[PDB]
RNA sequence: CUGGGCCAGCAUCAGUUUUGGUGGCAGGAUAAAUCCAUAGGAAUGUAGCUUGCCUCGGUAAGUAUUAUAGCCUGUG
RNA sequence: AGAACUGGCGAUGCGGGAUGAACCGAACGUAGAGUUAAGGUGCCGGAAUACACGCUCAUCAGACACCACAAAAGGUGUUAG
RNA sequence: UUUGCUCCACACAAUAUAGAUGGAUACGAAUAAGGCGUCCUUGUGGCGUCGCUGAACCAUAGCAGGCUAGCAACGGUGCACUUGGCGGAAAGGCCUUGGGUGCUUGCUGGCGAAUUGCAAUGUCAUUUUGCGUGGGGAUAAAUCAUUUGUAUACGACUUAGA
């Protein structure tokens, strides 16, 4: 419905977002993932740092460069859940995970376009309460990923940015609205409003 | 008139097929806006287009069509079964399709 | 300041009178009032004004409005009508946006093809006249 | 040479039994039934909504 | 098995010139058709009396719809069940508005729990706690105090489309 | 089988013609055609027997101005008949009412 | 240029089938309820009344079984 | 290792059990349309991220017959009795 | 080495394309809580409102969108220019100033359409790549061989030579 979809992953569950993502890339909708460091999964830090190192274990004996490639970062964490979860060795596979992209904080094209939530992969709807959970970006510095504190630092960079951006933008709207309100009591409203409009 | 389509858009998603088998003689549709076989029950008989592009010039044309017409529902969430003159390329699973009003009893 | 502050979260209670929209199946869309609690996840409805047959129903399949009238517990189903007109509750309903907007996502469902055109048209109409405000100031 | 399915094309349904005509014309595939109002005993409903 | 229907099933041993007219009797089940029900008339009858369905015949099966079935009312149970290691002896109670209504959930609750599957629990006795503070189970007192009311914390509406264009909020 | 169709000409260039009714939605509006005559269009008249016979192009405008004369009784009836109807990001045609 | 040959759309049907809308009947505790009449009762006790508390607004305990809410159970 | 009755494999593909002689389902001319079995329906993968009541939090959870094992004994974890 | 080479315009013949067909519409944060509005002591502040989904918002009428005459605005919008700024995470984009120009369905008129015959067949998107023109532009190096030995099985490496 939308060329590209831009996914905020803050919040949302790993291998639930995983999921619909694999399903919308093999029915053909370019997807960006966004935001990688600040994906959740369930379960207390320990347990995920704990299952992390048994990934890490696993490697080719007679030759560790062939063996299982072990990626630190959350949008390379993430694209794990996702790749496991697509035919990645048919053409169809790769032509599905070439229609994807996943970034931790969120680069420029995209830091300035409209991103979206998940319901069904979103933590706080899906896990109940109480529930103890892990922090990917966490996670990942946790198991040697190394651009945690960059990240913050241009995310908190773009966020000052942002939300001045926000300032003036809803200071817009309000004028618009002050504009409005002079014909929000118009006849022609009170027309439309017999169509719901 | 920005807007010129007549037609709702679809993307093709699959043969019909089992685990380890498909049916190339079937086209699984996905009509976009339709969640429910209820739904997807208006749709039924209507005719669907494939158009792709080539190099060979035909009817003073570069642009062709693959016909043929939604049959059967499927499943619980509004996909829809097809069958065309001809059966789609399979490398068109996740391509655009496009499926018209007619026949219609509007 | 010098008071002490606490917001406390201000939810719709399920309580005997809370007033509820049901949201699946045969009485959707329909008005029905909480007559009594059977456990933390299923309640005693009752719907005389809106067609709503006295029921237990699931309370996920339903939402509770912000309304509440005055009902003794487990009333029948007559004295539900009697006091659910008494307290004009249907009157308050329909005056809340939540209600409208209900009547208005109909509205426009229900607009033929001629209609939807003339929206269309009279919106232009609206536009023109709104842009120029806001460029007067 | 093909076989016809009398609960459908009402031509072979009348083929087979005439007695369709009528049945339909005097419906009876509804028909009333009569009344009557003989009430069940006493031990019956007693026991019916014993413990 | 499953939605609950309950069923008077009234039977008897098959007459003997000696024994014309032998003696009736009946019982309350639920099952959710009549052949299980008249299945479970036996079962339990030649657990009690000296007779098979070979050597005697159902007399009468009739549905017995609750009385005033939007009353909610507090139910006691009494149950037989057998555990991977014993059998027992067990009361709880539900509160509902019908009795069809109550087993339904003591059927899954004892499956819940205690893992017993339909198979292995008899229903020995069934009934509405008269007199509130007859109530003896908490889980059940809790739900009757005077003006009980409280919230549904932590709302979470289904969403209809994968995508939604603004942060979800919880707030009911 | 097919329906007889006039546009009319004068108001979206859509002439006296033949139309199969599988091809088409019918609307919810109505226009009253009390006032025309339309008694001799027939197979025949659109029978293959480049030009234009002038009784096409005459009949035209004598159907059309009736139609014309009535839409003109009921605002915004002219435009809508000149605008082309196409589907817009957000319908779904199963809900239409049309 | 017309016939053929082939393909296609519509219409009316035949066979197989899938999916909707709608009409009339039958049974049961001739459903059970709601509803209505009535007898009776209770409390998670409605109104009065009683006594301390009050901001003389109201409140608490206690009394009190329809009253200035209602509910339950029986029969019809 | 060795007998009893029967059904199988061997001689036999097909659908399910990822895999696999022997399990489950079902046996086979060339095909169209329908419906199912056993088994499934988050994604790989065709099919409800369906509905409903509980239960469970594991710094070693658990996840389906044949089947790819776990026991005595313990726990003021938590549930019902 | 004789042909050249580079950037920008618009011009043909090929060639390809995981799949345009009104718009990818920018706070952050919490969810046992929040958004928006408004005031203030600019705060864990006061009042008001909203949700219960984007079933929104925006845009959309004109030969696939023609020709033609006017009123009312002083607006909308497209294009090529122009004044300021900001953007380095992959910024290659964003806001802003001044006119110019086409369109304007805000409104009122005059014309056009057929016969493509009752659906087939219909808007042409963007990649490369070669050739064509008219303009602006720039006017080198690597390898072989020979040589060094900080290098070396051979390739390779490292030096040197107008
Ligand atoms: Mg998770
Ligand atoms: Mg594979
Ligand atoms: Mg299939
Ligand atoms: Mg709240
Ligand atoms: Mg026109
Ligand atoms: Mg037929
Ligand atoms: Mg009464
Ligand atoms: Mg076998
Ligand atoms: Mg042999
Ligand atoms: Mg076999
Ligand atoms: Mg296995
Ligand atoms: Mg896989
Ligand atoms: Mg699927
Ligand atoms: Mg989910
Ligand atoms: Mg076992
Ligand atoms: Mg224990
Ligand atoms: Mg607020
Ligand atoms: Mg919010
Ligand atoms: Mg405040
Ligand atoms: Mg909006
Ligand atoms: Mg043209
Ligand atoms: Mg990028
Ligand atoms: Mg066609
Ligand atoms: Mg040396």
């Amino acid at each position: 419905v939308e060329p590209v979809v831009v996914i905020d992953g803050k919040g949302h569950l790993v291998g639930r977002l995983a999921s619909v993502v694999a399903k919308q890339l093999l029915n053909g909708q370019k997807i960006v993932v966004v935001r990688a460091e600040e994906l959740n999964i369930s379960g207390e830090f320990f347990r995920n740092k704990l299952k992390y190192h048994d990934f890490l274990r696993k490697a080719t004996a007679f030759n560790k460069t062939r063996g299982p490639f072990h990626f630190r970062a959350p949008s390379r964490i993430f694209y794990k859940a996702l790749r496991g979860m697509v035919s990645h060795k048919t053409a169809r596979g790769k032509a599905a995970l070439e229609r994807l992209k996943v970034f931790e904080g969120i680069p420029p094209p995209y830091d300035k376009k409209k991103r979206v939530v998940v319901p069904q992969a979103l933590r706080v709807l899906r896990l109940k309460p109480g529930r103890k959970y892990t922090t990917l970006g966490k996670l990942s510095t946790s198991v040697g990923w190394k651009y945690e504190d960059v990240v913050a630092k241009l995310e908190a960079k773009r966020k000052v940015s942002s939300a001045e951006y926000y300032a003036k933008k809803r200071a817009f709207t309000k004028k618009v609205a002050s504009a409005n309100a002079t014909a929000a009591e118009s006849d022609v409203a009170k027309q439309l409003a017999a169509l719901g409009y | 008139a920005e807007s010129h389509r007549l037609y709702v858009k679809g993307k093709h998603l699959s043969y019909q097929r089992s685990k380890r088998v498909n049916n190339p003689n079937v086209s699984l549709i996905k009509i976009e806006g339709v969640a429910t076989p209820q739904d997807a029950q208006f749709y039924l008989g209507k005719r669907i287009a494939y158009v792709y592009r080539a190099s060979k010039e035909v009817r003073g044309s570069k642009i062709r069509v693959m016909w043929g017409k939604v049959t059967r529902t499927h499943g619980n969430s509004g996909v829809v079964r097809a069958t065309f003159r001809n059966n789609l390329p399979a490398k068109t699973f996740g391509a655009s399709v496009r499926i018209f009003l007619y026949p219609s009893n509007i | 300041s010098t008071d002490s502050i606490v917001k406390a979260s201000n939810w719709r209670l399920v309580e005997v009178g809370r007033v509820v929209l049901i949201k699946k199946g045969q009485s959707a869309g329909k008005l029905a009032a909480i007559v009594e609690i059977i456990d933390q996840k299923k309640v005693l409805i009752d719907g005389p004004k809106a067609g709503v047959p006295r029921q237990a129903i699931n309370l996920g399949q339903v939402v509770l409005t912000p309304l509440t009238f005055a009902l003794p517990r487990g009333a029948r189903t007559a004295t539900v009508s009697k006091k659910w007109a008494a307290a004009a509750v249907c009157e308050k309903w329909a005056a809340s946006s939540w209600a409208k907007k209900i009547a208005q996502r109909e509205r426009r469902a229900a607009l033929t093809d001629f209609e939807r055109f003339q929206v269309m048209v009279l919106r232009k109409q609206k536009r023109y006249t709104v842009k120029k405000a806001l460029a007067k100031a | 040479v093909l076989k016809k399915n009398p609960l459908k094309n009402k031509q072979v349904l009348l083929r087979l039994n005439p007695y369709a005509k009528v049945f339909a014309a005097e419906k009876l595939g509804s028909k009333k039934a009569e009344k009557t109002g003989t009430k069940p005993a006493a031990v019956f409903t007693e026991t019916l909504k014993h413990d | 098995m499953a939605h609950f229907k309950e069923y008077q099933v009234i039977g008897r041993r098959l007459p003997t010139e000696s024994v014309p007219e032998p003696k009736l009797f009946r019982m309350r089940i639920f099952a959710s058709n009549e052949v299980i029900a008249k299945s479970r008339y036996w079962y339990f009858l030649q657990k009690l009396h000296k007779v098979k369905k070979a050597s005697g015949e159902i007399v009468s099966i009739n549905q017995i719809n609750e009385a005033h079935p939007t009353k909610v009312k507090n139910f006691g149970v009494w149950v037989r069940y057998d555990s991977r290691s014993g059998t027992h002896n067990m009361y709880k109670e539900i509160r509902d508005v019908s009795r069809v209504a109550a087993v339904e959930t003591l059927y899954q609750d004892m499956a819940a729990r205690h893992r017993a599957r339909f198979r292995s629990i008899h229903i020995l006795k069934v009934a509405e706690i008269e007199k509130t503070a007859d109530v003896k189970r908490q889980y059940v007192k809790q739900f009757l105090t005077k003006d009980l009311k409280f919230p549904l914390p932590h709302r979470v509406q289904k969403s209809t489309k994968t995508f939604s264009y603004k942060r979800p909020s919880t707030f009911y | 089988n097919t329906l007889l169709i006039s546009g009319p000409f004068k108001v979206n260039g859509v002439p006296l013609r033949r139309v199969n009714a599988r091809y088409v939605i019918a609307t919810s509006t109505k226009v009253s055609v009390e006032g025309v005559n339309v008694e001799k269009f027939n197979v025949e008249y659109f029978a293959k027997e480049k030009e234009i016979k002038a009784e096409r192009v005459e009949d035209q405008k004598v159907v059309d101005k009736a139609l014309i004369a009535e839409i003109k009784k009921t605002p915004l009836l002219k435009q809508y008949l000149s605008a082309s109807f196409s589907l817009k990001n957000g319908d779904k045609p199963h809900m239409l009412k049309f």
